[PDB]
RNA sequence: CAAGGUGAACAGCCUCUGGCCAAUGGAACAAUGUAGGCAAGGGAAGUCGGCAAAACGGAUCCGUAACUUCGGGAAAAGGAUUGGCUCUGAGGACCGAC
RNA sequence: GCUUGUGGCAGCCAAGCGAUAGCGACGUUGCUUUUUGAUCCUUCGAUGUCGGCUCUUCCUAUCAUUGUGAAGCAGAAUUCACCAAGUGUUGGAUUGUUCACCCACCAAUAGGGAACGUGAGCUGGGUUUAGACCGUCGUGAGACAGGUUAGUUUUACCCUACUGAUGACAGUGUCGCGAUAGUAAUUCAACCUAGUACGAGAGGAACCGUUGAUUCACACAAUUGGUCAUCGCGCUUGGUUGAAAAGCCAGUGGCGCGAAGCUACCGUGUGCCGGAUUAUGACUGAACCCUCUAAGUCAGAAUCCAAGCUAGCAUGCGACGCCUCGACCCACGUUAGGCCCAAGGGCCCGUG
RNA sequence: GACGGGGCAUUGUAAGUGGCAGAGUGACGAUCCACUGAGAUCCAGCCCCGUCGCAUUCGU
């Protein structure tokens, strides 16, 4: 029979398997669309979560009851240092779908980098790229080099840059394998998007060169672990009441007699976190570059000195020294975990989008207790 | 900032993005630092009692 | 209205701000509401119910009237990011139209409450 | 047969004499259990049903309704108090205890 | 399971009502198996018999929401019909209910199936064991399909299914591709439009735009809230170490506060672009002046397919790094057209 | 790496010494005040840096 009365279903059947990841580096499964009009640019970037703070805004917005007052919004802070370009990836149209056509290689490549090729970097014999370095030295192999370049100008349909990011310039981090991935330029024609990428080899590309102030983006990356769950918790069934033999947080029905079968539709435990994710729409309210005024928290209304890093530093992380982006809301996985930024796929032709971000307080308050002062030279005047 | 409110139990500086705000059955608007000051002055504890509050410093000084 | 912490479901007995003579109002829905399965219809601050008056007037009871949550003791958050909240939780009678049955309130009301209902405001002593 | 303290008390809790650590051990803290807790705001809306839980609780003072077989109801209901310290008064035997 | 009288739903005719806006008597044709009967085919070396709670899927005979056609459609509202099952369909009083009936909210509170879904999922209020009352019946023992009250709900470690977890498949590692499978967003309000269109008046819309909220999903912990054996700090009862200081026991002695971590619509953030079409309305246009159709076209949706998102041991694949029996033969394109009218040809020591 | 130092945080002012502070009693005496926002704890999954250490397989 019917069932008695309606509600909707508990969870989305549109992120199953609930299974951990087949990666820890969150992937990015589609680049924005290539507009071969505007110029040359890389479309993505990584970075690491360092922690959460608040800021105090006025708010521009006609129409709303906070037009011209003051909120306070939660942000994130993505510490991303510069990316180094080691490589070119060129890929070419097959009617099985893209197919890798070649890659080149820079010849100096970092021991951080190197490590990534690695299972045990301290009992190997760290050879790789030992013997590919030598093109760049004789003559005939430096031919080579230049033809992959030229096979790539007119072949290829999608070129891509393999870069890695500078592990260890965050010392909390605690590691010395750095994190690669490949880029996709989105700019101008092949031997455009050729030219451009070669130029970059060995060099470092700033966060400024990929986003910009007041930009939605994608954050990609894989969540938070937990480990097994049963379903009131992994997928938010109600509970049985307090008289239920053999416990109450199972779901009572799994099906009816026929089909006679489990469907994959039914609520059950297993792994809960630890999936990969695609989250959209995150709006960047600040760009702190190393060696400028924008990386201090300070604003035109604030003017107090002070760092980025809260009182004690960020819990579970360290101090930010590098690069870093200000992120409204909230962000994937837990504190230190890598977060590959992708440009939005869409147009972002709205209000929400074309909001210019002011700030007029960053709390930098220490977050392992209920902080109260925003500088340890304000708690050292207050007690003497 | 400069907009930053003093707590009504402990007398410390509340900056802007905190505090709890507390209205008396005859309109009057208590503020608060965090739970502490909140918890007590519900449990009836007199500031002047408590030792680290400005209450305290300042009769005792 | 943007959205407050719900802190009065159905069955929740409030006390009365005006001067009609009822003592307390207890809540029997909250309008605009659309409902889930089991949960329970919740109001805050600035809802317009319907509820009916348990002490009070005798010709105020056992009727179904429309009244507007002025006070509530859950605490919610501004916008401004700080948390709020009264003593005592506290509604006034109203009509459907939105206009107060009595005259006079007690005791201070929300500035959410005064924004929706401007005949509530008027009459209010103290807006925080 | 049956000790000391608290206490009205062979209550509960701690201790002395005497007796025991015998109940397979080690590593780790997933789901679901079993036993035991807490939880903002609301307060039975849950459920056949307040099931389960929570609230009450000792002592002292005040005060206590209908009804009644005049014996009760009654600890009805409803209020207030209770620590520590320094003292003070009263109550005795031929110096003492509460 | 068969049947479909009865139950429910849908048609044909058109006397009438107000012929076919909407209805429709007298007749007459069907469909369905959430009614009840009829039957007795299966099961009596047993398929756990009501109802509710929980949970997932499915249908359409569509209640609301999307797009439309009609009106006895001025507006507002309402009614009839179509394509449509994408998304929803709620909180309660009495009752064991199913069914019912009222209160209230809502866009709306549609109907149903899955062994009358679902008891090794629960529960056990009802039915229906043994105790015991009452009424009626019986000489009686006892009966009642009448009422009432008390009455043990067993087992999974097996196979599969489902959820997750490792893993071989001719070195090892990094970066990739993407067949295929899954899938998701949803509804309402306020303001402006506007007291405008319309209307004698009373009344009284809507598109665009803006700002919010509901239901759902996926994350997250800056703040607020919750959680304590941080046994972190403090206080405190009884005992105990000759006192004091310092502790310990009372399985967490108790109380207050309590970071960290975890966590709540009880907190915060985010949730998606193109193509093809349905219904319908049209263009051109014959058949035969006309004609949305015959040929040929257009616009078109809460629709579908993509894209995006999740997986990807698909015994699939790419790039890169590092080394212990003569098997003879390449045109595109069209058949209401490019000599052809099939390789039914051509080539080749075809011969040792 | 182990300590340690600093930062950050929680609780709420340690022990000890001293006081012509202290109801009163015949030296006792709850408590109060000063040293003293003191003392204690703080990664075990917080942040930053003087003392001491540091066997089994695989060939495309
Ligand atoms: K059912
Ligand atoms: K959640
Ligand atoms: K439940
Ligand atoms: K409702
Ligand atoms: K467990
Ligand atoms: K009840
Ligand atoms: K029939
Ligand atoms: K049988
Ligand atoms: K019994
Ligand atoms: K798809
Ligand atoms: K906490
Ligand atoms: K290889
Ligand atoms: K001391
Ligand atoms: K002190
Ligand atoms: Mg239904
Ligand atoms: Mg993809
Ligand atoms: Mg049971
Ligand atoms: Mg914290
Ligand atoms: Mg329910
Ligand atoms: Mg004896
Ligand atoms: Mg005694
Ligand atoms: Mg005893
Ligand atoms: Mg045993
Ligand atoms: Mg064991
Ligand atoms: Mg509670
Ligand atoms: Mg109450
Ligand atoms: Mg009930
Ligand atoms: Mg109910
Ligand atoms: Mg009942
Ligand atoms: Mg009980
Ligand atoms: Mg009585
Ligand atoms: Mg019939
Ligand atoms: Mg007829
Ligand atoms: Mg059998
Ligand atoms: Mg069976
Ligand atoms: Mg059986
Ligand atoms: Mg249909
Ligand atoms: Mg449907
Ligand atoms: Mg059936
Ligand atoms: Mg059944
Ligand atoms: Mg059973
Ligand atoms: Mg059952
Ligand atoms: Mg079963
Ligand atoms: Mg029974
Ligand atoms: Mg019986
Ligand atoms: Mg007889
Ligand atoms: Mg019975
Ligand atoms: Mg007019
Ligand atoms: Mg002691
Ligand atoms: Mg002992
Ligand atoms: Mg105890
Ligand atoms: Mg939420
Ligand atoms: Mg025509
Ligand atoms: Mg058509
Ligand atoms: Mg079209
Ligand atoms: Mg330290
Ligand atoms: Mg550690």
């Amino acid at each position: 029979s019917h069932r008695k009365f309606e509600h909707p279903r508990h969870g989305s059947l549109g992120f199953l398997p609930r299974k951990r990841c087949s990666r820890h580096r969150g992937k990015v499964k589609s680049f924005p669309k290539d507009d071969q009009q505007k110029p040359c640019h890389l479309t993505a970037f990584l970075g690491y979560k360092a922690g959460m703070t608040h800021i105090v805004r006025e708010v521009e917005k006609p129409g709303s009851k906070l037009h011209k007052k003051e909120t306070c919004e939660a942000v994130t802070i993505i510490e991303t240092p510069p990316l180094v370009i080691v490589g070119l990836v060129a890929y070419v149209k097959t009617p099985r779908g893209l197919r890798t056509l070649n890659s080149v290689w820079a010849q100096h490549l970092s021991e951080d980098v190197r490590r990534r090729f690695y299972k045990n970097w301290c009992k190997s014999k760290k050879k790789a790229f030992t013997k590919y370095a030598l093109k760049y030295d004789s003559d005939a192999g430096k031919k080579e080099i230049q033809l992959q370049l030229e096979k790539m100008k007119k072949y290829a349909t999608i070129v891509r840059v393999i870069a890695h990011t500078q592990i260890r310039k965050m010392k909390g981090l605690k590691q010395k394998k750095a994190h690669l991935m490949e880029i996709q330029v989105n700019g101008g024609t092949i031997a455009d998007k050729v030219d451009y990428g070669y130029k970059f080899f060995e060099k470092e590309v700033p966060v400024e060169a990929v986003f910009q102030k007041d930009e939605m983006v994608d954050i990609i990356g894989v969540t938070k672990g937990k480990g097994y769950e049963g379903v009131v918790t992994r997928w938010g069934v109600t509970r049985l009441p307090r008289k239920t033999h053999r416990g109450l947080r199972k779901v009572a029905c799994i099906g009816a007699w026929h089909p006679a079968r489990v469907s994959y539709t039914v609520a059950r435990a297993g792994q809960n976190g630890y999936h990969h994710r695609t989250e959209m729409n995150k709006k960047i309210y600040k760009m702190g570059k190393s060696g400028q005024e924008s990386h201090e928290a300070c604003t035109e209304f604030d003017r107090t000195e002070k760092d980025i890093t809260p009182m004690g530093g960020f819990p579970h992380y360290g101090v930010v020294k590098g690069d870093y982006l200000m992120i409204k809301g909230c962000c994937v996985g837990p504190k230190k975990r890598v977060v590959t930024l992708r440009q939005s796929l869409l147009k972002q032709t709205s209000r929400l989008a074309l909001e210019e971000i002011k700030l007029k307080f960053i709390d930098t308050s220490s977050k392992f207790g209920h902080g109260r002062f925003q500088t340890t030279d304000e708690k050292q005047k207050f007690y003497g | 900032v400069l907009k930053t409110e003093l707590c009504r139990f402990s007398g410390q500086k509340i900056y802007p993005g905190k505090g709890i705000r507390f209205i008396r059955s005859d309109s009057q608007v208590f503020l608060f630092a965090n739970s502490k000051c909140k918890r007590y002055f519900h449990n009836r504890l007199k500031p002047a009692k408590l030792c680290w509050t400005a209450m305290y410093r300042k009769q005792h000084k | 209205k943007f959205r407050m912490s719900l802190g009065l479901p159905v069955a929740a007995t409030v006390n009365c701000a005006d001067n009609t003579g009822a003592k307390n109002l207890y809540i029997i829905s909250v309008k605009g509401i659309k409902g889930r399965l089991n949960r329970l219809p919740s109001a805050c601050v600035g809802d317009m119910v319907m509820a009916t008056v348990k002490k009070g007037k005798p010709d105020l009871r056992k009727k179904v009237m429309p009244a507007v949550i002025v006070r509530q003791r859950k605490p919610w958050r501004r916008k401004d990011g700080v948390f709020m909240y009264f003593e005592d939780n506290a509604g006034v009678i109203v009509n459907p139209k939105g206009e107060m049955k009595g005259s006079a309130i007690t005791g201070p009301i929300g500035k959410e409450c005064a924004d929706l209902w401007p005949r509530i405001a008027s009459a209010a002593n103290a807006i925080v």
